[PDB]
């Protein structure tokens, strides 16, 4: 099965470095697309450093530009990532994130258990989650939406629109993975649907397995902007 | 560009799938087809089994690694099929490899002796239009039981042509040698041959010569040469 | 003093008609050679590039003919501008020198894989190739541009303007050194390869690895014809004309004076053999029949 | 001999084969005309779509 | 005895067949499509041209989405191709270098191939892994494989080289039904679209219809008299073309055990490799050995466009489901894609 688990974690003092590795184990390594999110304590998450198959195309956030590093060793099965200096905002738990791109492929398969170290905006689309917090009863139907500063229907004739939901206390998983088709091991009650902008999300027969919180993703531009976070409560 | 992201990652994966498929072909180029043809009676399981030791149902192929260059030869000895639908896959092969039994003279049903069906595959495999710029491998085994089998069969009997040293074991198996031949049509076509046994150290750098002149032919024809 | 004047009109009477038939054949031959390659050859491969960047050479020197051919017609009188004479002998010289050094490269390519066939299977790839002639195209140009700089066009006392290909009697010995050392570089190192390649395909050749395999008498005659007719015109017209720039400086002398006319007699001569070989080159090599000839018989029916 | 069920499973198969009810030719042409017909004026081989609806126009 | 009297009345069987299937023919197509305008000439342009692969490749098919193809090289890879954009989704490495058919599942779930290794390997497009490794090895045939069809995500029909063919099942492994009765060599297959029944071409001229069910077969078409080795059914299903190698086609018909039009001209020699038909059906597609792929018209026997391609052997002509491409390939390692 896939595993990843993350290590090199703990407290350090404000401007030193750290090292954050991910084993990877499971599947084929060399031909997916490595990437980084962390999970703030106050807030939800975001993208940080992204790798290709075989170090071919490396881009970095513009939070995190130059700061941030990040090498995978294909030999070592292993990915590595260097801070060059730490502050009070990089302090979260990073995911070490599989993703392989193709015709058909769902980005953002399988998310790392995570780590976490404590220390003592131009040009982006951004989600508008107006709702953080909506009360349903199970067995119901719940609607949730989502918006994105522009269209993401491109030339081609798709939409690229990803959907997660992190259940408490662990990594979180991918729902939807474009459009209005369904991600791989999800059950078919979910059914995303919009016109382009006006991004939804039904779901039907609501189970209490379901309590986690929502997040939305856009990918037409590259820099991945995470949504709001809609934490659905019982 | 006007790409998008999951359209510029799925090109950077064609671009990596690309250059695999690049450095493959560029191993490839180091390795030769080359296609083994005989009857099940010649012994081809203890020819390929004596190639193995002195190197150190579907088909099969044998990797051998010789001075850094790799020969493989295909067993298609199982295929029961017309054997004239796929046998265009072996056109850019560099030669045939025949195995034809020294004491198969004599063993027949159809009231046909061994080398008669053996020289008439030789001939349609030979005219096919695939097997144009490869050359030919007759390889010859069992030739210590040719010497024994001589003194109680005659070729006389069989093949009205062979005349002379009817019993002096070294002359029939010039004479089956020269006949094989004679089945090149007017393409000139070269076709080596080796007198190979059960156990024999030559046996691979006979067929290593072989392909190593085929080669140099082929380079010939293409450095304008001759 | 100077012997300006030349008795030995011969040369510049019977120049003309070798360079006119050099033209006409090599003008077919370059031509039918072409149209083959960039038609009717739609796979290549490493010699097959290096053939026709032989041809192209080639069909730019049968081009460069005809300005020669015109300017040596009546007299030593060149009736155009200074321009035309110093591109005109510019693209020759270049022409030649990239001719000779295509053959090294063939000759090159042709003992790699006759030599050890296995052992540079795989070795040699079209963009080495390519690679490898887009160097030699960069180095021939830069070593013929000090000649583009050194040539030019000076006034005789015949009153007739000469197209100098060489010097205009004014940087004689810095010419004479600069020469002399590019065509030992370029034409020693690449004999010293020509021969050697030669002798050991023929010895290979020769030193047949089975008994079955096929006769290399005719491969082996046409190596070595290729050799001699590579042979008997290159290296004499450089050995000449390294003794023409060497009696220009200490020789010239009114004492004795038909030592310089036999060796300008000479020189002429040894031109063109040399321009003859280079005519011959690409349609002996063409005029094999391995796998061109048929295939251009085929391709006219 | 084993030549024996071959040959009765042969004369089997042509004894089921010939009790199969055939049409005219003539209606089936016909109907194959008709259905051809009908496909004809969505069929972007047969009649050429412009650029816009083409996806292989780029 | 008892063997040549078998012998005798199954030929006046076949003898009376014959004369039925005369009987009925009340007129052909040539004097009932004289009232039509024909087509004319088409132009096919080469939009996408697929240049990844190394050696010569035998084998193709189009996907549900018609975006999607699977070509088989005998560089033993199987790599998948990008209808639109001109990228290679996938490359599968094969145990065997070896293989003369390849398949495409309806779902695009799995992608299945076969040749020369007598085995028809299943690989997992769709791997958690993200690697796409075999699934099954459907082992058990003593011929080469020469076509592979799909019909379920769970059932897979194989052509081979010992003259039969066979329904396999990948979960259990095993083939399910096998279907004998073919005298000459299976090379191409074909599944209608209702896909309870399937048609198959051998090397004995006789295209013998086949039912995934019954298992057994219930219709035989003899109009060629050369090796078939390609074949297609009708849009309707009611009807199918073999292209055989004395270059000619016929448009057998099921209701009517008989051939409709001779699709051949005196100019064309070599023999047809593979043949498939358009959204419509009027448009009939046949792919010759002559370097050139040729067009002829199913109701008026005409060469209604001329696709000049490549110049080796094409071997892999096929159109989409949709009818919006004609991918045609060649032993010249090239996809090229008309429209
Ligand atoms: C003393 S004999 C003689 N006679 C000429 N007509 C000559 N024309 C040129 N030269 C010399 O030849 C060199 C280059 O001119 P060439 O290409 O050999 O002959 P042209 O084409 O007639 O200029 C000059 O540096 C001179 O040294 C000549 N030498």
């Amino acid at each position: 099965d896939v595993q990843l688990v993350e290590s090199g974690g703990g407290l350090v003092q404000p401007g030193g470095s750290r090292k954050l590795s991910c084993s990877a184990s499971g599947f084929a390594f060399s031909s997916f697309g490595m990437h980084w999110v962390r999970q703030a304590p106050e807030k939800g998450l975001e993208w940080v450093a992204y790798i290709s198959s075989g170090s071919g195309t490396i881009y970095y956030a513009d939070t995190v530009k130059g700061r941030f590093t990040i090498s995978r060793d294909d030999p070592k099965n292993t990915l590595f990532l260097q801070m060059t200096s730490l502050r009070s905002e990089d302090t979260a738990m990073y995911y070490c994130v599989r993703s392989i791109y193709y015709y058909g492929s769902s980005p953002f398969d399988f998310w790392g258990q995570g780590t976490t170290l404590t220390v003592s905006g131009g040009s982006d689309i951004v989600m508008t989650q107006a709702t953080s917090s909506v009360p349903v009863t199970p067995g119901e139907s719940v609607s949730i939406s989502c918006r994105s500063s522009k269209s993401l229907l491109h030339s081609n004739g798709n939409t690229y629109l990803y959907w997660f939901l992190q259940r408490p206390g662990q990594s979180p998983q991918l729902l939807i993975y474009r459009m209005s088709n369904l991600a791989s091991g999800v059950p078919d009650r979910f059914s995303g649907s919009g016109s382009g902008t006006a991004f939804t999300l039904t779901i039907s027969r609501l189970e209490a397995e379901d309590v986690g919180v929502y997040y939305c993703m856009q990918h037409l531009e590259y820099p991945l902007t995470f949504g709001a976070g809609t934490k659905l409560e019982l | 560009c006007t790409l998008s992201a999951e359209d510029k990652a799925a090109v950077e994966r064609s671009k990596m799938i690309d250059r695999n498929l690049r450095r493959d072909k560029r191993d490839a180029r180091r390795e030769l087809k080359l296609l083994l043809l005989g009857t099940g009676e010649s012994g081809k399981s203890t020819f390929i089994k004596q190639m193995r030791i002195i190197h150190g149902t579907g088909i099969i192929e044998y990797p051998f690694d010789l001075e850094n260059i790799i020969f493989r030869m295909v067993d298609v000895g199982g295929q029961r099929s017309e054997r004239r639908k796929w046998i265009h896959c072996f056109e850019n092969v560099t030669s045939i490899m025949f195995l034809v039994a020294l004491s198969e003279y004599d063993q027949v049903s159809d009231n046909e002796n061994r080398m008669e069906e053996s020289k008439a595959l030789f001939r349609t495999i030979i005219t096919y239009p695939w097997f144009q710029n490869s050359s030919v491998i007759l390889f010859l085994n069992k030739k210590d039981l040719l010497e024994d089998k001589i003194l109680y069969s005659h070729l006389v009997d069989y093949f009205p042509e062979f005349d002379g040293p009817q019993r002096d074991a070294q002359a029939a198996r010039e004479f089956i040698l020269k006949m094989f031949v004679d089945l090149n049509p007017d393409s000139d076509k070269i076709i080596y041959s080796h007198f190979t046994c059960a156990t024999d150290t030559e046996n691979i750098r006979f067929v290593f010569a072989a392909v190593k002149d085929t080669i140099l032919q082929l380079n010939l024809k293409e450095y304008n040469l001759v | 003093f100077k012997c300006a004047l030349t008795k030995t009109g011969f040369q510049f009477y019977y120049l003309p008609a070798v360079y006119i038939l050099v033209f006409i054949i090599g003008f077919l031959g370059n031509s039918v050679a072409i149209w083959m390659f960039v038609f009717h050859m739609k796979p290549w491969s490493g010699i097959s590039v290096y053939m026709f960047n032989l041809a192209l050479a080639d069909f730019l020197y049968v081009l460069t003919l005809p300005a020669l051919i015109f300017y040596y017609f009546n007299k030593t009188d060149w009736i155009f501008g200074d321009a035309m004479c110093k591109l005109q002998r510019f693209i020759f010289h270049v022409n030649l020198y990239g001719s000779i050094l295509f053959l090294t490269c063939i000759s090159a390519h042709r003992y790699s894989g006759v030599v050890y066939p296995l052992k540079s299977l795989g070795r040699l790839k079209k963009k080495n190739a390519i690679c490898i002639s887009v160097l030699v195209w960069l180095i021939v140009v830069v070593a013929i541009s000090p000649i583009l700089f050194y040539s030019g066009t000076g006034v005789r006392k015949n009153k007739t303007i000469t197209c100098y290909d060489t010097t205009s009697d004014e940087y004689l010995r810095s010419y004479f050194i600069y020469s002399m050392c590019t065509t030992v570089a370029m034409f020693c190192v690449p004999l010293v390869l020509i021969l050697g390649c030669y002798g050991l395909i023929v010895r290979a050749l020769i030193y047949k690895d089975l008994d079955n395999s096929p006769l290399r008498r005719k491969s082996i005659y046409l190596v070595i014809i290729v050799l001699t007719v590579f042979a008997v015109s290159y290296i004499p017209f450089h050995v000449m004309k390294t003794m023409n720039l060497r009696a220009r400086l200490d020789f010239q002398t009114p004492a004795m004076c038909a030592f310089n006319d036999r060796v300008y007699a000479t020189y002429q001569v040894t031109r063109g053999l040399a321009s003859l070989n280079s005519c011959v080159d690409p349609i002996l090599y063409f005029l094999a029949g391995d796998t061109f000839r048929r295939r251009l018989s085929r391709a006219t029916r | 001999t084993a030549s024996i069920a071959q040959a009765r499973k042969l004369v089997e198969q042509l004894k089921m084969e010939a009790n199969i009810d055939r049409i005219k030719v003539s209606k089936a042409a016909a109907d194959l005309m008709a259905y051809c017909e009908a496909h004809a004026k969505e069929d972007p081989l047969l009649t050429p779509v412009p650029a816009s609806e083409n996806p292989f126009r780029e | 005895s008892e063997l040549d009297q078998l012998r005798q009345e199954a030929e006046q069987l076949k003898n009376q067949i014959r004369d039925a299937r005369k009987a009925c023919a009340d007129a052909t197509l040539s004097q009932i499509t004289n009232n039509i305008d024909p087509v004319g000439r088409i132009q096919m342009r080469t939009r996408r041209t697929l240049r990844g692969h190394l050696a010569k490749i035998y084998a193709m098919h189009w996907g549900t989405d018609s975006r999607l193809l699977v070509s088989a090289s005998q560089d033993g890879k199987l790599i998948i191709w990008d209808s639109y954009t001109t990228n290679k989704v996938h490359a599968i490495p094969l145990r065997s270098s070896w293989v003369m058919t390849c398949a495409y599942a309806p779902s695009g779930n799995y992608v299945a191939c076969g040749g020369l290794d007598n085995i028809c390997s299943i690989y997992n497009l769709k791997t958690r892994e993200g690697n796409v490794r075999v699934s099954r090895e459907l082992a058990g045939h003593t011929g080469y494989l020469s076509c592979c069809r799909f019909l379920d995500d769970n059932q897979i029909v194989t052509s081979s080289g010992d003259t039969t063919c066979a329904l396999w099942d990948i979960e259990t492994g095993q083939q399910t039904t096998t279907f004998t009765g073919h005298t000459g060599d299976v090379m191409s297959l074909s599944l209608a679209p209702d896909t309870r029944l399937f048609v198959s071409g051998a090397c004995d001229a006789s295209a013998k219809l086949w039912d995934v069910r019954e298992g057994m077969c219930r219709q035989t078409f003899t109009g060629h008299e050369s090796d078939i080795n390609a074949i297609c059914f009708f849009p309707n299903g009611n009807a199918f073309a073999t292209g055989s190698d004395d270059a000619t086609c016929r448009l057998f018909d099921l209701r009517a055990d008989q051939e409709l039009m001779t699709y051949s001209h005196d100019n064309i020699i070599c023999g047809i490799t593979s043949v498939s038909f358009s959204k419509s059906g009027r448009l009939l597609l046949a792919g010759y050995d002559d370097f050139n792929c040729n067009v002829w018209d199913a109701l008026k026997a005409d060469r209604a466009g001329v696709l000049a391609g490549h110049d080796n052997r094409v071997s892999c002509l096929g159109v989409t489901d949709d009818g919006m491409a004609v991918a045609t390939g060649s032993w010249d390692s090239f996809l090229k894609i008309w429209n």
